[PDB]
């Protein structure tokens, strides 16, 4: 320890929302909430 | 840092969805450099706001946000006001208005209530948009439910202007719970995400909103069935097998 | 900016909310996001142990057939945990979830007599009522009161199919002739995460009473209350599912508009 631990899942989860078109903002948020 | 992003998105796939907002704010505190990508790729329950100048409700998400303000689809104005916030092109604002009206009707016909909003934004060689729908069921009963639709569409017009390529990524979040807390409390909640792609004729009789309307309708009809199977069949058989 | 101290508090909290069978995935995610191994080790050591104790983690010990649950009730300090059935102590690596160095533990109390009878009756109950269940029974004095503590775990892990599920129940019998008050908490958690993230979370508190007689008679009454309460709760969950599917879900979105045709999008647009 500490080291990366084993997984029986076989494959990474895919993240479909990564591939969504991006909208550019003129200003970034103060807070996330 | 794409490997960071993947880990964060992997995290949101495992942490109780009953706590999405808090986990998203914690996660951003944990990795501040991911703020922008997290806000764009992590779906959250939809919040309702009132546009006071028009007297209609609208839905909040990252796609109508700028700074800490949100744009209404009715009045096309940020709230709190903004000096310089991202706006659709004048041509696209026009389509955004038609699309809001169209999906208002769609919502009435499929949901018979709730609230909907549509936000569009210009791309280099097309445009994108989000269709939002929020419908709460009867919250007065022992069990209550809520439904959030988030449909993000990307549209690439072909040069001839006669076909376009449409890319849909749809999230439906489904929340069911007991009104009792805590002892005897039961909460079954979360979301499913699906993708559809399609080339379509674009013409006076098959315009963008109609082609997008059909894809959203197809998608939602399919996901409703899938939700039924996953929530009330699959998680139930898992329970039964414990 | 959040302090390093806060970053690990957050990392620790994520680790404690890992769904069952997914500790390793959440740990690896958080380990990489924190990007400080020294900090993770100091600041989230507490969380590894808490997760295991809260989850009633079953562990196999070499040379004993019956797995033991890791709970707060068995924590003997300095990395060791009690196995009351087998009368041993064993080191537990909280990250790797491995038992080592088993050693005899004296018990004797004989709240032990009650402990052993409750354990026998619960073991038979668990083998019948669960496909893959484990249980551990403790006997101890808390605030000068002789208390039996029964813990049950049962899980199904299918990471290849993107789902995991776990049941836990903890039963406390506080021995006070002629009537023992009984307290319980029953918990279910199910996670499905193929092309989404859906979770069932539920728990139920039980309060009841048992007449206390002999160790063997009282145990059998103990088990009778457990069975009944655990059966009623399973029935309620299943009633709740039925209500959700045939009433609550139907109230959200229709299958088709009232005209029961798909939308005419030309007519909407005109």
């Amino acid at each position: 320890f500490i080291s990366e631990l084993p997984s029986e899942e076989g494959k990474k989860l895919e993240h479909f929302t990564k591939l969504r078109p991006k909208r550019n903002k003129k200003q970034q948020p103060t807070q996330a909430a | 840092s794409d490997q960071q992003l993947d880990c964060a998105l992997d995290l949101m796939r495992r942490l109780p969805p009953q706590q999405i907002e808090k986990n998203l704010s914690d996660l951003i505190d944990l990795v501040p450099s991911l703020c922008e990508d997290l806000l764009s790729s992590v779906d959250q329950p939809l919040k309702i706001a009132r546009d006071k100048v028009v007297g209609k409700d609208y839905l909040l998400c990252d796609y109508n946000r700028d700074g800490d303000s949100y744009r209404s689809p009715w009045s096309n104005k940020y709230d709190p006001p903004l000096e310089d916030g991202a706006m659709p092109s004048a041509r696209l604002r026009k389509l955004e208005v038609e699309a809001n009206n169209a999906f208002d009707q769609y919502r009435d016909l499929y949901f018979e209530g709730g609230v909907s909003s549509v936000y569009l934004w210009d791309l280099d060689h097309g445009f994108a948009g989000v269709i939002l729908i929020k419908k709460a069921g009867d919250g007065s009963k022992k069990i209550k439910g809520c439904w959030d639709s988030i449909h993000v569409v990307e549209v690439q017009e072909k040069s001839s202007g006669r076909t376009a390529h449409y890319k849909l990524t749809s999230t439906v979040m489904l929340w069911l719970q007991t009104n009792k807390t805590g002892s005897g409390t039961m909460n079954l909640g979360g979301s499913l995400t699906r993708q559809m792609e399609k080339d379509e004729t674009v013409s006076d009789s098959s315009p963008h909103i109609a082609n997008i309307g059909r894809l959203v309708e197809d998608m939602e009809n399919k996901i409703r069935s899938t939700l039924n199977e996953i929530y009330f069949g699959k998680t139930k058989d898992i329970v039964n097998g414990l | 900016r959040v302090s390093d101290e806060e970053k690990v508090r957050i990392a620790a909290k994520f680790i404690t909310h890992a769904p069952p069978g997914e500790f390793n995935e959440v740990f690896n995610d958080v380990r990489l996001l924190l990007n400080n191994d020294n900090l993770l080790r100091e600041g989230a050591a507490h969380a590894f142990a808490q997760y295991n104790m809260d989850q009633f983690t079953p562990v196999k010990i070499e040379g004993y057939d019956d797995q033991v649950l890791i709970t707060e009730h068995g924590d003997l300090g300095n990395g060791r945990f009690l196995d009351p059935r087998n009368k041993i102590s064993f080191k537990f690596d909280h990250l790797r979830k491995e038992a080592s160095d088993p050693q005899p533990e004296d018990t004797e109390s004989a709240l032990k007599q009650w402990r052993d009878a409750c354990d026998s009756a619960l073991r038979a109950y668990v083998k019948d009522h669960y496909p893959n269940g484990f249980c551990t029974v403790y006997g101890k004095s808390i605030d000068g009161q002789q208390t039996i503590i029964a813990c049950i775990e049962s899980h199904q892990f299918q990471p290849k199919n993107f789902w995991n599920g776990r049941w836990r129940s903890e039963w406390k019998f506080t021995i006070t002739p002629p009537t023992a008050q009984v307290a319980a908490v029953l918990k279910i958690q199910v996670h499905y995460y193929e092309d989404g993230n859906v979770q069932l979370v539920s728990h139920k508190d039980i309060q009841d009473s048992v007449q206390v007689s002999s160790d063997v008679q009282t145990a059998k009454e103990f088990i009778k209350i457990i069975e009944n309460a655990e059966n009623e709760y399973q029935t309620a969950i299943s009633e709740n599912y039925q209500t959700m599917s045939d009433t609550t879900f139907k109230a959200l979105r229709r299958q088709l508009p009232v005209t029961r045709t798909k939308i005419d999008w030309n007519k909407i647009l005109s």
